[PDB]
């Protein structure tokens, strides 16, 4: 248990000063762990969830979520930490959205003080 | 004429369609400090062209393999890239102009480098031996290209790893 | 014909032509000679120009031994250093091509005086100084593997 | 046992897919077996939001 | 295996490209003609559900087009823009305008139509 917080510490980090970043990251792991432990039953809470899924539509995927639970009885408490965390009109609206988030992209630097988007002139 | 002029028709040179007509695109009046970077723009619309006869000759053929589609409908996922960065190019001209190009399109001159480069290495060659050929493209160092081929490897060797986890056969 | 245009207005026309020599493309009058590069400017021009021209150009010809040793040295047959170093001596290149483009953007209000570019460009012409050094001293002892791994470790 | 507990670990990627959690499958076994252990999954919410809080002050 | 015809008066810069857009008209214009004839019963019961599972698609690119025409009355369809958007629809009209032709060139019906599906993204 002292080692599964160290692994777990080391998937979250980016990778690339990767040597004292995770002896701070696991400050944080360890400074928010005792916060809650200082201070109901586990299928019921996906059902909630499932409702919320079948009024927006998407039914199948609702009916999907349950057809797991009830495979995954024949453990509980990890269900329990997971709850915790016009087809085609979307189509050109995306393909339309990219070439409003490529043009700026790059236009807001060709159009500039001379050396303000350039990281070899910030040396 | 115009430098905007230049800038309508060099976005369509790009793409094979032809002021500049078509082994260089020789433009045909305006200075010579316009003619001399389009040329060199122009010129990478070319390249688009050895790479789209061979997906469009050997997608006729139905005796190019399992292989050979892999490798021609890989050529593929690597061209729509190529056409959304046209589309972007083209909502601007309504502003870009010739020298603002060349940083635009400094980085596809050299994926269209390697494909238009990679399709004659590996002309006759016919299943494995076409994924035997895109393979020795590998030892390169190059961390773009070496990056690069390397992922058209791991679709052109899809069909290669389906028989093999089902040699010349014999009819 | 600048012997026909007035001082103050005839420097708008080297500075918008000198723009576009910086990226290898050949200019109107500030022109480029067949091949370490030399330059041809004007038989008739202000003189009150052509010595600050002459200070402006060895970005350029720093840069058209560069950008000839990418598509060189990323030949196979150089090994798997000499092409490394080929691709992360492009990124500064890249670089270099949006530093044109933002004084060409900059050049349009008419705020870019051919004084205030011999300024601008200052970062370019340190970094395009040092690379147009190694990109010559590769290739004169010719080098690839470790060999070409010492020599960046001799030489902001 | 090894391919139960292989089975039971690929099909609670999917469920926490489509929650749209951000663990991805490193990150997720890392979890699982912390959680595991037996330490309880109200304090780790909070952990994962802080790791990839500082994380982005970083870029 | 339709004709078109554009303009005697128009931009070279756009005919060129026109004609790029067109192949997947002229193969939609030999599939919808399949489908209305292909459905007669003096054809078998495998011609038939052939035509029906070939509709279901013909459905979606008409839904394809719609979304073009509200998308074009904010402007934001260029013609550039155009040639990018259809290229799931190039391919796909491009792979049933070559069984709908090669179905009907050999008369098939009934299990030499089944054997053409399994030797022909």
């Amino acid at each position: 248990i002292t080692q599964l917080f160290d692994d777990l510490c080391e998937a979250l980090l980016p990778a690339a000063n990767r040597k004292r970043a995770k002896r701070s990251l696991k400050k944080v792991a360890y400074n928010a762990l005792f916060t809650n432990l200082f201070q109901l039953p586990a299928r019921n809470k996906i059902l909630m969830l499932s409702f919320d899924l079948r009024v927006g539509g998407l039914g199948p995927k609702a009916d999907r979520l349950e057809e797991l639970v009830e495979e995954l009885e024949a453990v509980g408490s990890v269900l329990d930490l997971l709850v915790q965390l016009m087809d085609v009109q979307s189509l050109i609206s995306r393909e339309e959205c990219l070439c409003h988030s490529m043009i700026q992209e790059t236009l807001q630097v060709m159009e500039a003080a001379p050396g303000t988007g350039l990281p070899t002139v910030g040396l | 004429i115009t430098e905007a002029a230049l800038v309508r028709d060099i976005l369509y040179v790009f793409q094979g369609i032809d002021n500049i007509k078509m082994n260089c695109y020789k433009v045909e009046n305006l200075s010579r400090s316009l003619r001399d970077t389009a040329v060199r723009l122009s010129e990478l619309g070319w390249l688009h062209n050895k790479i789209r006869r061979y997906t469009d000759q050997r997608s006729l053929d139905r005796s190019f393999g399992l292989v050979g589609q892999s490798f021609c409908a890989a050529l593929h996922q690597e061209l729509r890239e190529y056409y959304r960065l046209l589309s972007v190019l083209h909502s601007q001209l309504q502003s870009l102009t010739l020298r603002r190009l060349l940083v635009w399109t400094y980085d596809p001159k050299i994926r269209l480098k390697t494909l238009a480069a990679l399709v004659d290495h590996c002309q006759g060659r016919k299943g494995g031996e076409l994924a035997s050929a895109v393979h020795a493209y590998t030892k390169t160092g190059d961390p773009y290209m070496r990056s690069l081929v390397q992922h058209i490897l791991s679709l052109v060797s899809h069909p290669v790893l389906s028989f093999l986890y089902r040699v010349a056969s014999d009819p | 014909l600048p012997g026909t245009l007035p001082l103050a207005s005839q420097e708008s026309a080297v500075v918008e032509d000198l723009l576009y020599v910086l990226v290898g493309v050949d200019g109107r009058y500030v022109s480029a000679q067949p091949l370490s590069r030399t330059f041809l400017v004007d038989p008739n021009l202000d003189l009150s120009i052509r010595e600050l021209v002459h200070r402006i150009l060895p970005v350029a010809a720093s840069y058209s031994a560069v950008t000839r040793f990418i598509e060189e040295k990323s030949s196979f047959e150089y090994g798997q250093v000499n092409h490394a170093l080929a691709a992360a001596m492009r990124t500064l290149v890249k670089e270099h091509l949006i530093l044109v483009s933002q004084l060409e953007q900059l050049h349009r209000q008419g705020l870019l005086s051919l004084q205030k570019l011999w300024f601008y460009i200052q970062p370019a012409m340190r970094t395009m100084d040092i690379l147009a050094s190694l990109a010559t001293s590769v290739d004169k002892g010719e080098c690839l593997g470790g060999s070409t791994l010492s020599l960046l470790h001799d030489r902001q | 046992n090894l391919n139960a507990v292989r089975e039971t670990m690929d099909v609670l990627l999917e469920i926490s897919r489509i929650l749209n959690t951000g663990l991805d499958m490193e990150t997720l076994s890392i979890c699982v077996r912390l959680c595991e252990q037996g330490i309880n999954p109200e304090a780790l919410s909070s952990v994962i939001k802080e790791l990839r809080k500082a994380t982005e002050a970083l870029k």
